[PDB]
RNA sequence: GCGAAGGCCGGGGGCUAGAAGGCGAUCAGACACCACCGUAUUCCCGGCCGUAAACGGUGCCGCCCCGCGGCCGGCGCGCGCGUCCCGCCGGCCGCCCAGGGAAACCGGGAGGCUCCGGGCUCUGGGGGGAGUAUGGCCGCAAGGCUGAAACUUGAAGGCAUU
């Protein structure tokens, strides 16, 4: 089958003008092809998670139609986490569709440090809040000895994100795990958008290293 | 400040606009006629066309710039601009999904957008948001600036203004580059840009 | 000043350093697809000829949704010198 | 009626910064408001501030650089022992390392770290992160 | 109830666009020979061919009467208009708005 | 209006119950 | 092969998909499989797995569709494997509906 | 929930409003809720109007036109098709269908 | 202190409509709807009652708050000049960008709030039992206001989708 770039970014990506996935997320690139996430971490691929296989029914004249919906927490412990959801007639099609979506929306986690600094980022940089549906999760920085103390499901998301230590606080119908994992992901997704006092020196914006201007 | 252009612009009516004025466009309008028509200041239009031209010149691949117009009156003009310049065109209906559906028949990933009418070309502006396309817009006096980087205030309705504005932009982008020299006249005639 | 967080020894971390939107000085997120980058060329004394060096800015989608960019552009460029300050 | 003038002020400051507006205007000028702004200038959160006199309350125009996340007040001003400026930082500030809590103390209006150096405490005036 | 279906219509429209010259307006029988031509199209079965040719007769009469499938035989005229530049330009050849800017057109 | 008709039955029972109480007062 | 694979305990989903792939590798335009019966339930269930476009009616299907039915006999009882394969490109016959237009001249 | 933000009544800054009557139902409806149409129509049937006018001995006597206002209750109007049940999107339009006769 | 209606208690008055009541069709029954007649009432005056899906189902004072329209009042600016143009202030509204919410939808807030703290009052804490019992007060009554428990039960509810 091989790979044929259906995306201009994909053509540049195989061409090697862009090295690393971070530079795409710097230039706020929409990512449509899963092949760009797999190609950025090819060896041993990366960990994925089967979560909440579900059986929704839409009523029709004869009766309800059963379609399986699954949610996947693709992530590796480097600060990249993606949660995505896919619904299909069979479980096998749904897990593959959700996995593709989860890989597509891999996002950078700021990670960061507590009061102590040594050289290993071990916690979320600042308390992080995300609301999905009715659940709001608060990801608070933790001491290095303390681990990920969280709901069994959101614990995995923060582990597949390389956040070794976190303080969690989930409020709402957390039992609705699809919303619960989304809130943790939403908090993590906008960790770079929050501006810290360290990002206060203005710099660059030169166009030369932009991956959008890059014409192969 | 081109004196020759302002006499032509006065006949083209790029100085005139709709009676509704948005707060964002208030700066450009000099005043109004008693009947309620609004008089865009002509030199702001010049210092806008040239500003857009400076941004447009940065796009090294000419066809990366994509122009869209469902407005039949301006359809000849966007194409004429594209032929004299080398920008790509999306005339007539937008065939929604062009910007974000990879398998769309006209699927493009432009680096810049030229929307003839912010209201008439509404779908393209929302789609440009999903795929990081900054957009330039020809606008009237009542123009919402939602998802518009830069906007050029022209009559954006009369055929003569709509065609002339594109001629001014095309000449400006080429004049900034090489093509027609900055001082000599363009061989291309403003009239062939306007649709009848 | 090393933009970025730094460990006690040094070593600025923060591999993705976001682009601060110029108008609001607000970092642009990873999935901020609405956020955009526009470059305005520089014109020579000789007939406004392009010198191949262009000032560029990052503009978040939120400012764009409001419509603030059309006036921010004029202000930013004016100070840069790009636009006729008037 | 208008009771905590600081809450009015900070709410307008955060709101104006959210839309990005460079200058924000505060109707009543107060010693406590000016001191919070002086602490914000000291940490650089506010670019510049000036007070226009009306022979009345006095009005304040604040130049915002665009670097302020959130600024809030705590009502009523709760007396904080020097021991408890540990706990208040945990629930009111983003992270132990960064962010500022400002407490009125007999020494003056000072940030949590400054009063932690002096090992003294006062009533919270508000918090700027 | 004889409504030509899309299958008949799609094939018929392509055939006029490909060979407008071969078809004639009031002759279904000539169109049937053109449509039956091995080169023009491979229509399996007599009925589809008979109907597709009937649709071309109506379509041909329509595309001869007016430009109602693009006609390249008519595109040249459109292209000529596309390159048409009026020799005397109507628009190259409020009152105090120019005075306001600083440079006064029609000064006084 | 079942709620209205229910409060009318309660009001009737409460009238009869108070009247019976009075007979044995 | 399907009846043998199913009797040998190869999983239903994979097994139908293995056959589906063989028609796709062969290039056949459409294959379906409708195993039906006590499939992993006390009640009867029907599992239809299909890949590609398959015509269902008209005279063409008689001379353009391939149908085969086997009765598998697992421990539960009778199950009914089915395969339907449609190829427009078989012998010298054309699906009647498609008019073929290929060139300007 | 709130099917209509106007709550079915053009009542603003009022608290209470006057009462009116369904022409056929004779129901009591608040004035704001009432359908309220104004109908101007010929006193004689329009089909017979020309002959009546020609027969009218008076020179240039225009046929008198009746001027009346018809007010119906919601229930009354839906049965008489004065107004039609409309889709949730169509309810928000406030302009007369097909352009007072 | 005020408080729609119905009710009440003394006085009036009395058309209409009209609980009760009577009839006439209908229907298995109809004693209900539809017709016909008709008392209290409706109306007035002095009291009482103290409740309404009394709703905008959104307490009040305070600030910030994004544009676009209408309407009412007062005022101001400008000009051909007219109940014109443009504001301002207080209202009455529609549409909405942000934001918010479980949504419907709010958006002059139901925003500025899990990054939660302007002030002050009121109420709520799964569904019944039960607004019942009993005790208090208030009322001429009708009833109002306050107000349980024993016990039962795994659901009740909201908004949307099919």
């Amino acid at each position: 089958e091989e790979w044929h770039p259906s995306t201009k970014l994909g053509r540049l990506v195989k061409a090697g003008k862009i090295e690393s996935l971070y530079d795409i997320f710097k230039y706020s690139l929409p990512i449509k092809e899963t092949e760009i996430i797999d190609y950025f971490f090819p060896k041993s691929e990366l960990a994925e998670e089967v979560c909440n296989i579900m059986s929704v029914q839409k009523q029709t004249t004869a009766g309800q139609r059963t379609r399986f919906r699954a949610h996947v927490i693709v992530g590796n412990r480097d600060g990249f986490i993606g949660y995505g959801a896919g619904v299909s007639k069979e479980v096998a099609n749904a897990i593959k569709k959700a996995a593709k979506n989860a890989r597509l929306n891999i996002v950078p986690v700021r990670r960061g440090f507590w009061g102590g600094k040594l050289g290993d980022p071990h916690t979320v940089s600042s308390k992080l809040s995300g609301k999905c549906g009715s659940v709001r999760v608060r990801l608070i920085p933790a001491p290095r000895g303390a681990g990920i103390v969280a709901s069994p499901t959101v614990a995995k998301v923060l582990e597949f994100a390389g956040v070794s230590d976190v303080f969690t606080r989930q409020s709402g119908h957390s039992r609705t795990l699809m919303n619960s994992v989304g809130a943790v992901y939403n908090a993590l997704k906008s960790s770079y958008s929050i501006l810290t006092p360290d990002l206060w020196k203005k710099e660059q914006l030169d166009h030369v290293q932009d991956i959008r201007t890059m014409s192969l | 400040l081109k004196e020759a252009d302002v006499k032509k612009m006065l006949v083209a009516t790029t100085h005139l606009g709709v009676r509704n004025i948005d707060r964002r466009m208030q700066f450009y309008i000099f005043d109004r006629q008693k009947d309620g028509t609004f008089v865009f200041n002509l030199q702001k239009v010049w210092a806008k066309i040239v500003f857009a031209a400076r941004i447009l010149v940065t796009i090294d691949d000419p066809a990366e710039i994509a122009v869209v117009a469902n407005r039949p009156d301006a359809q000849r003009a966007i194409l004429k601009f594209c032929k004299y310049t080398h920008a790509t065109a999306f005339p007539g209906r937008f065939i929604p999904g062009n910007f974000t559906n990879r398998m769309n028949p006209n699927y493009c990933e432009p680096r810049l957008l030229l929307v003839n009418d912010p209201v008439v070309d509404r779908q393209a502006i929302l789609e440009a948001s999903y795929v990081n396309i900054p957009t330039i817009s020809l606008c009237n006096s009542d123009a919402n600036l939602k998802f518009i980087d830069v906007a050029i205030p022209c009559n954006n309705k009369t055929p003569m203004s709509i065609g002339l504005i594109y001629w001014l932009l095309a000449r400006e982008v080429l004049r900034l580059k090489g093509s027609i020299s900055r001082t000599e006249e363009w061989d291309v005639k403003p009239d062939l840009f306007v649709a009848l | 000043d090393d933009i970025g967080m730094k460990n006690s020894s040094g070593v600025v971390v923060d591999a993705y350093i976001p682009r601060k939107c110029s108008a609001t000085n607000r970092l642009i997120g990873p999935k901020d697809h609405a956020a955009v980058q526009l470059s305005v060329a520089r014109v020579n004394d000789k007939g406004k000829m392009i010198e191949n060096n262009y000032v560029t800015f990052a503009f978040c989608g939120a400012i764009r949704s409001r419509g603030g960019v059309d006036s921010a552009f004029m202000l930013l460029a004016q100070e840069h010198g790009l636009m006729e300050r008037l | 009626v208008r009771i905590n003038v600081l809450r009015d002020a900070l709410k307008s400051i955060c709101n104006a910064q959210r839309i990005g507006k460079k200058q924000v205007i505060v109707r009543p000028s107060s010693k406590v408001i000016i001191e919070f702004l002086q602490l914000m200038q000291k940490n650089g959160y506010i670019s510049d501030f000036a007070v226009v006199d009306n022979h009345r309350s006095n009005r304040i125009v604040v130049n915002l650089i665009g670097r302020l996340n959130k600024a809030g007040v705590i009502s009523p001003r709760f007396d904080i022992p020097a021991n408890d400026i540990e706990k208040w930082v945990v629930n009111l500030l983003p992270s132990r390392l960064f962010g500022h809590i400002i407490l009125t103390t007999s020494q003056g209006i000072m940030d949590h770290i400054e009063a932690q150096h002096r090992q003294i405490g006062g009533k919270v005036i508000g918090y700027f992160y | 109830g004889k409504v030509r279906t899309k299958t008949i219509k799609r094939a018929a429209r392509k055939i006029v666009e490909n060979n407008y010259e071969s078809l004639k307006p009031k002759d279904f029988q000539n169109n049937k020979a053109i449509c039956s031509k091995r080169n023009v199209a491979i229509i399996p079965s007599k009925r589809l061919r008979n109907k597709v040719a009937g649709y071309v007769t109506t379509l041909m009469n329509r595309v001869v009467k007016g430009p109602v499938i693009s006609l390249r035989l008519q595109e040249e005229e459109r292209e000529r208009r596309d390159n048409y530049a009026p020799k005397k330009s109507e628009f190259d050849v409020t009152q105090q708005m120019i005075d306001s800017i600083g440079f006064k057109c029609m000064s006084t | 209006m079942r709620a209205k008709w229910a409060k009318k039955r309660m009001r009737k029972l409460k009238r009869k119950r108070r009247h019976m109480k009075a007979r044995s007062k | 092969n399907l009846r043998a694979k199913l009797e040998e305990a190869m999983p239903i989903r994979r097994a139908a998909y293995s056959i589906i792939r063989t028609a796709m590798r062969a290039g056949a335009a459409g294959c379906e499989v409708i195993v039906a019966g006590k499939l992993r339930a006390q009640r009867a269930r029907a599992n239809k797995f299909k890949e590609g476009c398959l015509i269902s009616t008209g005279h063409p299907k008689r001379i353009f569709l391939a149908e085969a039915t086997r009765h598998i006999k697992m421990r539960q009882g009778v199950i009914g494997v089915k395969v339907r394969i449609y190829n427009p490109n078989i012998r010298g016959a054309v699906m009647p509906d498609k008019i073929e237009i290929g060139a300007f001249s | 929930p709130v099917k209509r933000r106007n709550n079915g009544r053009s009542k603003y800054n009022c608290g209470h409003t006057n009462i009116v009557r369904c022409q056929n139902c004779h129901r009591c409806v608040p004035k704001d809720k009432v359908i309220k149409r104004f109908t101007i129509r010929n006193i004689v049937d329009n089909t017979i109007a020309d002959d009546v006018l020609n027969a009218c001995v008076i020179q240039g006597f225009a046929i008198p036109k009746l001027y009346n206002k018809v007010q119906y209750c919601v229930s009354c109007s839906i049965h008489n098709h004065i107004v039609r049940v409309r889709s949730r999107e169509d309810r928000k339009i406030r302009t007369p269908p097909k352009r007072n006769s």
